[PDB]
């Protein structure tokens, strides 16, 4: 029973990494997420066991809505539709809801009505180098590594509101595929303090006992 | 025996500078951490900073309030210890000691065993 | 991190058993808390290091204890030379903060 | 056309599924491979290497490098305990944060054996002898040198060899690896007597894991 | 015994090689060999009683060492392998134990929780930086956190043996030898902005001696580049 | 090396060619041609060198 410790069965799991809200009428309701691996603390520790990784990606969004308190007089709305835009590394970036960057041509986006299966999409391995780098001892600012930059995501409604505000949440799920690892490293002892860097506070090695015998 | 004397105290104008000196005798000077603890007139003690031994590179770790104003250093030839003060204010009138540290196991607990007799510095 | 000792003034007759406490705001490790004793107009002296171990040349009447965030120093029998001021020290992060001070006046 | 009929469980999102997924960026012409040294195919190959065991915790050596050294000195008593630690899995023991124990806190069922390498990091003129008594699960901890000799043991002479290897099973009482003074440390003039001992741990290569979970070494 | 390279010669007598591979060759690159393949002996550090450890950043420690320091500034890219010889010389009356490890991509953490360490405090130009056995303060601006029981990377110091390592035990051993290939994602990288290796020396069981013996044991590190090739016309 | 049997050490033996200056430091003696002589292993180091009138 030695096969559940394989790399394909150790890292190819699904994990909630982001959770954001956006409303439709407030003229600054749209989500935002720069795709990285250092978001949640549990998935980060399983990825810093190795130094160089290489994987495809699979994202699945579980989008739901909830009615905000409107004014009066028989609120009725049809089914809603969301647009989940993906910006490649080095592309145009939106800044408002109604913007030029949404209707561009080289940003692949999905359109999804409510009441169906949730909208999966898959991102291939996009990098100039031959592998992602989980660590980088060198300057670009120290320890940044501008080579593994996978892109950003953007979500918004495409229905204009007529009688009632509607806010919606979204839980981005995350799943690597065809994982290859290289050069293993010892697991992190100290806690995780910041997102960008590997800064820490010093801690004892092990919990203590009363004597040696 | 451990014998620590210190001197250099006296009266000095606010906004001025003053340099203390703490002399050590009776032990190997390049082996122990040397601290600096001041104390006001009958109040609680305050810690200023220490200077590590030769095996750790002679670095200093000041406190938060005196960072940039005080300066701890030692002399390479003989066994003596310095403390360079700058930009003195009215609340620096205290009694300055000169403590030693030591390794109890092979570990470094942060105790201060041997203290100097204490010099005084007033401002006005 | 601050240390609060209690009581500030404490009196005891010779022959009784007396104790003082030293309470921290946060959790301080048990090997980094020491006790000092400063007599009237003299340089301070190390009394108990690592919260339970005696120093060199101290009598065996003193004994410290405690863990977590509350530590205590108890004297078994009070004599005539142990009327002074006692401080407690800590280290959880820089700087090293001293206590307020517990004064012991004889009766 | 072709008549179909949807079963239950159709428009659901199982988080542990496996389906073909639509690609977002086709015609990309992905970057090819490069032979980078040190590829890991299985997570047991991390645990096969040896790691130092913090077998000297005692509440004031945990923030130092004295957590890894066992103090050995020439005392006056004949027969005394040098160290001793149980093999109770994960219950705040000393094999918890090591490189073997950091992988086995991801799984819930595991079974195998363990190499235990010791090493005498002392002088070259000092001699001595040590017992390494291992008690099986079920039997008590030996409270004396004599009934540690009657159990299974390995007598380790320091003067001939400086590394003694002991192999022992570990399962998810569970055993003891206590060690006893046989004779003192005989040492010549102008040599220090206080020598130290390091301890190593590994995986014996035939052990399996099952039923992955998340680690408890987090907030 | 008595190996020579270029115009330099050392004397040896067990060698552990990398991750199982030997360092070998692959616009267009040029391959210089007659003037870089020699033993650049760094100067010796002293091991005292209460010592803590040392570290060198590897394509930074040879930045002023002769012709290899000239080809780092003239050529933009490049890739090398290394061959490290460590040997400390003590008598039969000393005792202790070192750990000679070679960490690839050893990203260190600053003392302040928000900043990143400056350039002069990560790598001393042909000079060994030192760990400490106490903490580094929080109040200073930008300095490397050098608590040795966390090895400066926020990791357990005991688990550092997963990297290619070699024990120096003064009872039976005297020297160590490592051979490290080129481990990087891109096939040819810059040599100023990046330090792809880090050689660490950590004393686990500290030095001890009787009264009368010499109170320090010097360590000597000798590095030699292997199969280097740069990029330019 | 006509010394004790317990003593160790290391020595550089830098030879400068005719035309180059005398090395004034240990580092630029290491960059020239040299032979590092360990006393603990061997006790005799042989160096061959041309000599002209």
């Amino acid at each position: 029973s030695r096969s559940e410790s394989s790399i394909e069965n150790f890292l190819c799991r699904s994990a909630c990494v982001y959770y954001a809200t956006y409303t439709n009428n407030s003229k600054k309701g749209f989500a935002e997420w720069v795709i990285n691996t250092r978001q949640v603390a549990q998935l980060r520790r399983k990825l810093e066991l190795f130094t160089y990784l290489r994987f495809d990606l699979e994202l699945t969004f579980v989008i739901t809505s909830a009615q905000q308190p409107s004014t009066a007089s028989s609120v009725d709305a049809p089914v809603q539709t969301h647009q989940i835009m993906y910006v490649p590394p080095g592309g145009p970036v939106p800044t408002k809801v109604k913007d030029y960057a949404w209707q561009t041509s080289t940003n692949p986006s999905v359109f999804w009505t409510e009441g169906n299966a949730p909208p999966r999409m898959s991102i291939p391995f996009i990098s100039i180098g031959n592998a992602y780098s989980c660590f980088y001892d060198g300057w670009t600012v120290y320890g940044i590594n501008t080579l593994n930059n996978m892109g950003t995501l953007y979500m918004r409604h495409v229905n204009e509101a007529g009688q009632g505000p509607i806010k919606s949440t979204v839980r981005i799920y995350f799943k690597p595929k065809h994982v290859k690892a290289w050069v293993p490293r010892p697991p992190r002892l100290c806690q995780y303090e910041k997102q960008k860097n590997v800064n820490f506070s010093p801690i004892g090695v092990t919990t203590s006992r009363t004597d040696i015998i | 025996e451990v014998k620590l004397v210190e001197s250099g105290g006296g009266l000095v104008q606010p906004g001025g500078s003053l340099s203390l000196s703490c002399a050590a005798s009776g032990f190997t000077f390049t082996d122990y951490y040397m601290n600096w603890v001041r104390q006001p007139s009958g109040k609680a003690l305050e810690w200023l900073g220490f200077l590590r031994n030769k095996a750790n590179g002679y670095t200093t770790e000041y406190s938060a309030s005196v960072k940039g104003r005080f300066t701890i250093s030692r002399d390479n030839s003989q066994s003596i210890l310095y403390l360079q003060m700058n930009a003195l204010r009215a609340e620096d009138s205290a009694t300055y000691y000169c403590a030693r540290s030591r390794y109890y196991g092979g570990t470094y607990r942060y105790a201060l065993d041997y203290w100097g007799q204490g010099t005084s510095v007033t401002v006005s | 991190n601050v240390l609060t000792q209690s009581p500030p003034i404490m009196s005891a007759s010779p022959g009784e058993k007396v104790t003082m406490t030293c309470r921290a705001s946060s959790s301080v490790s048990s090997s980094y808390l020491h006790w000092y004793q400063q007599k009237s107009g003299a340089s301070p002296k190390l009394w108990i290091y690592s919260t339970s171990n005696l120093a060199s040349g101290v009598p065996a009447r003193f004994s410290g204890s405690g863990s977590g965030t509350s530590y205590s120093l108890t004297i078994s029998s009070v004599e005539a030379e142990d009327a002074a001021t006692y401080y407690c020290q800590q280290f959880s992060g820089y700087p090293l903060t001293f206590g307020a001070g517990t004064k012991l006046e004889l009766k | 056309g072709l008549p179909v009929m949807t079963t239950p469980g159709s428009t659901q999102f199982l988080t542990s599924d496996d389906f073909q997924s639509p690609s977002a960026m086709p015609q990309f012409d992905v970057t090819p491979e490069m032979q980078i040294p040190g590829r890991v195919n299985n997570l047991m190959e991390i645990a096969e290497v040896d790691s130092v065991v913090p077998v000297n915790n005692t509440e004031d050596n945990v923030s130092s490098l004295k957590a890894y050294q066992i103090p050995v000195q020439s005392n006056s008593d004949n027969g005394k305990q040098v160290f001793g630690f149980p093999l109770q899995p994960g219950a705040n023991n000393v094999l918890n944060r090591t490189l073997l124990g950091e992988i086995l806190n991801y799984y819930t069922h595991w079974s195998g054996s363990i190499k235990l390498t010791f090493m005498f990091c002392g002088s070259a003129m000092a001699t001595g002898k040590f017992l390494l008594a291992y008690s099986p699960p079920g039997a008590g901890v030996p409270k004396n040198r004599k009934d540690a000799m009657l159990g299974t043991h390995v007598i380790w002479d320091v003067g001939l060899q400086s590394s003694c290897v002991l192999c022992v099973p570990w399962i998810s009482a569970a055993g003891y690896v206590t060690c006893w003074y046989q004779t003192n440390i005989v040492v010549p003039a102008d040599v220090q007597s206080s020598c130290d001992i390091l301890c190593f741990v590994s995986a014996c290569n035939d052990f399996s894991v099952r039923m992955l979970k998340d680690t408890p070494f987090i907030r | 015994r008595s190996i020579t390279l270029g115009n330099s010669t050392i004397t040896t007598q067990n060698v552990v090689v990398g991750y199982g591979v030997w360092p070998e060759y692959l616009d267009q690159p040029t391959q210089p060999d007659v003037a870089t393949c020699r033993f650049y002996t760094l100067e010796s550090v002293q091991w005292m009683k209460n010592s803590a450890g040392w570290w060198w950043k590897l394509p930074d420690a040879l930045s002023q060492m002769g012709l290899f320091g000239q080809n780092m500034q003239y050529h933009y890219l490049g890739r090398t392998g290394y061959t490290i010889h460590v040997q400390c010389n003590a008598s039969k009356f000393h005792q202790g134990c070192l750990l000679v490890v070679c960490v690839p991509e050893a990203e260190m953490g600053c003392s302040n929780l928000n900043n990143t360490p400056e350039f002069s405090e990560l790598s001393g130009g042909d000079s060994a930086r030192m760990f400490t056995d106490t903490q580094v303060g929080e109040s200073n601006a930008k300095k490397v956190q050098t608590a040795v029981w966390n090895a400066g990377m926020g990791v357990g110091v005991g688990n550092l043996t997963i990297f290619p390592h070699q024990w120096i035990n003064l009872r039976t051993n005297n020297s160590a030898t490592l051979v490290m290939p080129y481990i990087n994602s891109v096939p040819m990288d810059n040599m100023f902005r990046h330090n792809n290796l880090t050689l660490m020396i950590i004393p686990f069981v500290p030095l001890n001696y009787s009264e009368g013996s010499s109170p320090y044991v010097p360590i000597t590190v000798t590095i030699a580049p292997m199969c280097a090739e740069y990029n330019g016309l």
